[PDB]
Order: structure tokens, then sequence, then C-alpha cells
């Protein structure tokens, strides 16, 4: 009706509340499409994600829900804040797309990696990242797909995590997580606990420092090579934990020595060691995150105590009340295209 | 240490 309008950004069309104008494309990730625009009521910048026919496929709606629900009730400063959800269509009958409005940050990490940062800065950004993640973990939620382009920052040096389309509680035994950031657990057939996110975190930090992608595999298999060439070949106890058929390939892979963290990350790559917050001190944290074996790997809580991160520790920011997930809504129960369409509209319709 | 308040995004 008279409350919306439509703009032609590229091929995609944005049918949105009249409140929102001067829209511009910024990104998408892969889970929606995003424009930055000007809220005119509130006279401030926002980000609008469009979700075209989310119900169309079963996976395509799993993500929209996840997102929608999580966005409603998450409450952390290191997580992008929700501003609004809406739909341009008048009732369930003609219902098509959803739009989510949330804060506009200044840029995503991609252009931070190409920077040189001091320890103060970098370690603190990582400390934030951790809190932000910890918040998801404290509800048993796992982000599952942390990456440069899912992390955003502002010029006051603040950081936030976003896109929960893939977020889930723990899983078992179709690769949907992004190649480079895939945990070994994920690469192989294995199930994941939460420290799967710590692997991502390791990948990201390492990247900032490397000024480039850490494990840059050409294909979903090469990506394992990339890991093992680097950090060495898994010890037999890890090898045992594998599915029998893929257990065979991993054993058959060359038995790389894999470089020490000091060669992985030479000093030429770091700035200079102020009041400790050192090359080593970080390197050690890397050396405790990027661990092939998930059970042998550091958790968030621990990552938060680890000296190099610990100097920003704020329990009001660290041990915040966890978000409240409306009761048993996560329970991935696999519904009909029809049931889906309804579920969502009930989450869009709160007013 | 003071937390940073600053990030050069240009
Ligand atoms: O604010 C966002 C944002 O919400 C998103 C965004 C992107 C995808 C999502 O699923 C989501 O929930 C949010 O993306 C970006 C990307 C940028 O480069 C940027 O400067 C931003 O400020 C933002
Ligand atoms: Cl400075």
């Amino acid at each position: 009706d008279n409350n919306f309008y439509s703009v032609e950004i590229g091929d995609s069309t944005f049918t949105v509340l009249k409140r929102y104008q001067n829209l511009k494309p910024i990104g998408s990730g892969a889970q929606g499409i995003v424009c930055a625009a000007y809220d005119a009521i509130l006279e401030r910048n926002v980000a609008i994600k469009k979700l075209s026919r989310p119900f169309q496929n079963q996976t395509h709606a799993k993500r929209a829900y996840r997102e929608l629900v999580l966005m409603k009730c998450v409450n952390h400063k290191n997580i992008i804040g929700l501003l609004n959800v809406f739909t341009p269509q008048k009732s369930l009958e003609e219902f098509q797309d959803v739009y989510i409005v949330m804060e506009l940050m200044d840029a995503n990490l991609c252009q931070v990696i190409q920077m040189e940062l001091d320890h103060e800065r970098m370690s603190y950004l990582l400390y934030q990242m951790l809190c932000g993640i910890k918040h998801l973990h404290s509800a048993g939620i796992i982000h599952r797909d942390l990456k440069p382009s899912n992390i955003v920052v502002k010029s006051d040096c603040t950081l936030k995590i976003l896109d929960f389309g893939l977020a889930r509680t723990a899983g078992t035994s179709p690769e949907v997580v992004t190649r480079y950031y895939r945990a070994p657990e994920v690469i192989l057939g294995m199930g994941y606990k939460e420290n799967v996110d710590i692997w991502s975190v390791g990948c990201i930090m390492g990247e900032m420092i490397k000024g480039g992608v850490l494990f840059p595999g050409t294909d979903h298999i090469d990506q394992w090579n990339k890991v093992i060439e680097q950090l060495g070949t898994p010890c037999p106890e890890f090898m045992k934990k594998l599915q029998p058929t893929v257990r065979t390939y991993v054993e058959n892979r060359p038995k790389y020595a894999g470089y020490s963290f000091e060669k992985l990350f030479p000093d030429v790559l770091f700035p200079a060691d102020s009041e400790h917050l050192k090359a080593s001190q970080a390197r050690d944290l890397l050396s405790k995150m990027l661990v092939i074996d998930a059970s042998k790997r550091i958790s968030v809580d621990e990552a938060l105590q680890h000296p190099y991160i610990n100097v920003w520790y704020d329990p009001s920011e660290a041990e915040a009340p966890p978000p409240k997930i409306p009761d048993k809504q996560l329970d991935e129960r696999e519904h009909t295209i029809e049931e889906w369409k309804e579920l969502i509209y009930k989450e869009v319709m709160d007013l | 240490p003071k937390r940073p308040t600053t990030l050069n995004l240009f």
C-alpha cells in the first residue's frame, strides 16, 4: 500500500518502507542481499537485508528463520544490532520477502587485513570478536561461519559479528561453510562442538597478520592439504576419530613436518612489542587456537583469559546474561514448504 | 593500557 515503494538496485528490486531512502548496494555475503540506506524518521544510516522468497527451498528458509529469530533476541554490543523487520506484502496470501534493518558499520575486516595494526588495536578487536562470539556460545549457539566478510567495524575501533543464517547448536556427521575457514572437523566427516568457531577465529587472526588468507585451498580437498602442509600431519589418536573410508585418505596423505609458528608467523610480520602483548604472546594464542584436533583446542572462555586477549577483560562485557531463545524454537524439526512460509510470517508480524 | 578509540578505515 501507500506505506512502501520500490527501487531498482541492479537486477534486485527493493520494495521497502517509505521511511527508508537513498539506498545503495553494499554487500550480500551469500545468505541475503544488503543495501545501506537512510532512515528518515531516525535520521541515521542503516543496513537492510532483503530475503527473496525465503520459503522457496528448505535450506533457503532454514537460514532466514535462524537469522530472524536470533536477531530478535540477541543482546550484545559486539553483535550487530537489530532495528526493524518488515514485509511489503499485505497478508500471508501474497507474502514474498522479508527485510531486516540493522545498524550500519563502517566497513568489514577485509580492508583491515591489508592494514598494519598495533597489538593494542588488533588484540582488542579480537577481544571484542570473542565476547561477541561468547554471547552466541552462552546460549549453546555456534556461529559456524565466522569470516572476514561477516565481521564489521567502526572508526572508534569497535567490532560486531553478523549473519546468523548458518547458526546452530552442536551437530553430527554437503559442505556449506566457506572453504578457507573450514575447521578440520568440518573439512572431514566429523561433528562439531563450539570451538569450531575458534578455528575460524584462528584463521581470521592469522589472516590479519598474514595480510592474506591462511589456508587458501584451490578445492574442498586441497584445503586439507593446505592445513597439513602448515601445521603438520595429525597424530594417530586424531586419525582414529575419523570415518573409516576417509580415515584412509588422511592416513595416505604425505606426512608433513609442518612449520613452527615462528616460521608460520615471522617477526617481519608484526609491529613491535610494547608493554606486555608481544609477538610471542600472540603466536602462542594462535598456537593454541589453530589445533587440528578439536578436543585438544582452546575454547572461547580460555581464549578470553589468554594474556594477549586478557588485558581488555570486562566481565560486564564477558559474562553478560545470555540471549533468551524463545523456548525450543531452535530444535531443527524439518517442516513443509507450507509450514515454513507460515512460521516466518508469524515472526515478521509482531508490529 | 587505554583501549583504542580509533580506526583508519580510509
Ligand atoms: O551493517 C552491515 C551489515 O548489517 C551487513 C550484513 C550482511 C549480511 C548479513 O546477514 C547481515 O545480517 C548484515 O553487512 C555489512 C557490510 C559492510 O561492508 C558494512 O560496512 C556494513 O556496515 C554492514
Ligand atoms: Cl595511534
